[PDB]
RNA sequence: UUAAGUUAGAAAGGGCGCACGGUGGAUGCCUUGGCACUAGGAGCCGAUGAAGGACGGGACGAACACCGAUAUGCUUCGGGG
RNA sequence: GUGACCGAUAGUGAACCAGUACCGUGAGGGAAAGGUGAAAAGCACCCCGGAAGGGGAGUGAAAGAGAUCCUGAAACCGUG
RNA sequence: UGAGGUGUGGGUAGGGGUGAAAUGCCAAUCGAACCUGGAGAUAGCUGGUUCUCUCCGAAAUAGCUUUAGGGCUAGCCUCAA
RNA sequence: AAUGCCGGUAUGAGUAGCGAAAGAGGGGUGAGAAUCCCCUCCACCGAAUGCCUAAGGUUUCCUGAGGAAGGCUCGUCCGC
RNA sequence: CUCAACGAGAGACUCGGUGAAAUUAUAGUACCUGUGAAGAUGCAGGUUACCCGCGACAGGACGGAAAGACCCCGUGGAGC
RNA sequence: AGAUGAUCAGGUUGAUAGGUCUGAGGUGGAAGUGUGGCGACACAUGGAGCUGACAGAUACUAAUCGAUCGAGGACUUAAC
């Protein structure tokens, strides 16, 4: 996936 | 926006070369002194060319 | 170009009217230097309005002078003071009714202060 | 906003009070562990 | 030679060095008048230390203060008072209330 | 004096070494307290009101300890000067 | 009464007003913090300073011993 | 003006409650709240493992394995008789 | 040498920030005033940014001194 | 937007007062072409470059922040 | 000209800025008085009044007194 959704 | 390496002492001192501040334009007051910065009323005697105007 | 002095235009007008009237009563005030430079032209323009002495110049000056008492136990307003004392005092002099004398910097903010006086 | 702790002394004394814990053996064991550790405040 | 030490007055040392680097090496008659006009509000504290040193030269040794000159003008650091400033999202950043030792030594030229 | 060459010194500030200081509580001494046990004793206190607390009591300001409107205490019997 | 047990980051969490301060509604979690000198003899008095803090003069064996106060390292900050 | 908002006093407690149903909420915590114990759970996994010198010195192969980055025995190393 | 624990101190750096929204002048105190007090203008809220009264806090209320630390600056002022 | 141009206020800029944080092996920290754990500020060859700052931009430092969430493994777990 | 430095025009044998006067441009017929109307309003005085940075005159005001930096010129060779 490699989704950049860092919180 | 994050420092990669810490600044060394010598680089910090080289950057602080121009951080110093200058001597003001201070001159002899003709009434009493000493001394009086240029183009301002003297804080001691309250005179300016040359009346006591406070 | 005139200065903005860090204020809104309405605040600029109100502060300039306050400083002009306060210079007109107390005859010597101590402000910052740039406020003095912005104030002196307005003050000599209002003295020039007081020079004419007619009703229209007085009604022009009434739109700028705030309603504070000038002379105690006489009930004299500032607007009467322009047309009674200042205009008769500066009848011969053509301009240059104020001078600015600089003081040292202020303690709290380093602001260069100045003495304003009617001469 | 409205946070978690909304203080009320009656609710505090009704839920965490001395007589609430003395009314069951569970709170009696709570007070026994409180006395055994030596805490100055035994209950709310 | 006379010496006056401030010893834990509330001023950061880096701000005191900005005056002390230029006051160093001058005659004491041309040193108070520098401090009066800078303004740099650590300079009243440096003035107090300087007048203390000149008075210690006049009273304890009689060194004829019109001939004095500043010899040693080092600034040291005192103990730091630790304060905490609340930030966004509960960060609790640290604030250092710095403290300096101001030392002025006067002597003959 | 000209022309062509060759060198030193330059420090706004900095580097290294040395000297003199400040911050700090590591180290070294050092216990006022702890940790294991040994030889003995003691192993229960309470409706004749327990364990534990709150509130108070000193000429004097708050707290620890002590005491309980007889309140920083009160008797009797011994020790001691 | 004894340790081929510890010595203040160790040893009980706690050598110090410690299950205290503080955190949590609550059950509960839970610190940091010893050392002047033999004797306070704790710097009378003078000067600068509003005071704090200094420099002399005294007490002290030592004042660089002066209230987190024995010795005082290094990181760090400075002056030549 | 209503399947309305809101105050006070109460009730339902975790293999549970509550849910006009989202795996939502139950003290900034939720496909199973928090605290204390079993408990120093276990980890074929990752990281770390503190003074010096001398002598000798590998392997990354085979077989088997719920075995494939683990293990056991052979192969290779070292010391003694 | 554990994204180790505790304590101290740097780098970033005299950098970001100093937290909605009007101040100006003249007198007073004071060692020190843009920030404290008084006066005169000007401005803001005004189904509130006004009055009181719960829950809650608990002395924060008043007077006289004080300014170390806390007022994200100063301070002669304060809910210190 | 074609296609952007002015004006007002707050920050940014200067001065006075106060003053952090993420990060950080040491660092006197150029470019091109190659080489190399196969994508170099530090290696090789060459080309350039007096020392120290201030205001801006963000291409790189496989930038920082979270022992990748995807994929696989564990004879790990949990929910259905 | 410009964030700040810097640059440029100038510092009392002088027009650098402000004020004053006269103009350019802008806006459009100020206040007061009088006339007509019951009045809202219109007309005359009057291209009036007002005018921020645009010009030209004018030292009336501020560019005061002052202070700081700044070289005594190395040696050979051919003619002087």
């Amino acid at each position: 996936a490699a989704a950049a959704a860092a919180a | 926006a994050v420092p990669f390496r810490r600044t060394s002492k010598m680089k910090k001192r080289l950057r602080r070369t121009h951080f110093k501040l200058n001597v003001p334009g201070m001159t002899e007051c003709p009434s009493c002194g000493e001394m009086k910065l240029s183009h301002r009323v003297c804080k001691a005697c309250g005179s300016y060319n040359g009346k006591d105007i406070n | 170009s005139y200065r903005k002095l860090g204020r809104t235009s309405a605040q600029r007008k109100a502060m300039l009217r306050d400083l002009t009237t306060d210079l007109i009563i107390n005859e010597r005030i101590e402000t910052t230097e740039t406020r003095a430079k912005e104030l002196r032209s307005v003050v000599e323009k209002m003295i020039t309005l007081g020079k004419r002495g007619d009703l229209h110049a007085r009604r022009q000056a009434a739109a700028y002078i705030r309603n504070e008492v000038a002379n105690e136990e006489n009930n004299q307003d500032a607007l009467q003071k322009l047309f009674s004392d200042i205009a008769t005092r500066y009848e011969e002099r053509q301009g240059g009714y104020t001078r600015i004398m600089k003081l040292g910097p202020r303690r709290g903010d380093g602001a260069p202060m100045a003495i304003i006086e009617l001469v | 906003m409205k946070r978690t702790f909304q203080p009320n002394n009656r609710k505090r004394s009704k839920v965490h009070g001395f007589r609430s814990r003395m009314s069951s053996k569970n709170g009696r064991l709570v007070l026994a562990r409180r006395r055994r550790k030596g805490r100055k405040v035994l209950s709310a | 030679q006379a010496k006056a030490v401030a010893r834990t007055v509330r001023i950061a040392p880096r701000k005191a060095r900005l005056v002390m680097d230029l006051i160093r090496g001058k005659q004491v008659g041309e040193a108070v008048s520098i401090l009066n006009l800078t303004p740099r509000a650590a300079s009243p504290i440096i003035e107090k230390v300087l007048k203390s040193a000149i008075a210690n030269a006049e009273h304890n040794y009689e060194m004829d203060a019109n001939n004095l000159v500043i010899s040693q003008a080092f600034v040291d650091e005192g103990p730091t008072l630790k304060r905490f400033r609340p930030r966004a999202m509960g960060r609790a950043s640290q604030i250092n209330k710095r403290t300096s030792h101001i030392t002025i030594v006067v002597s003959e030229k």
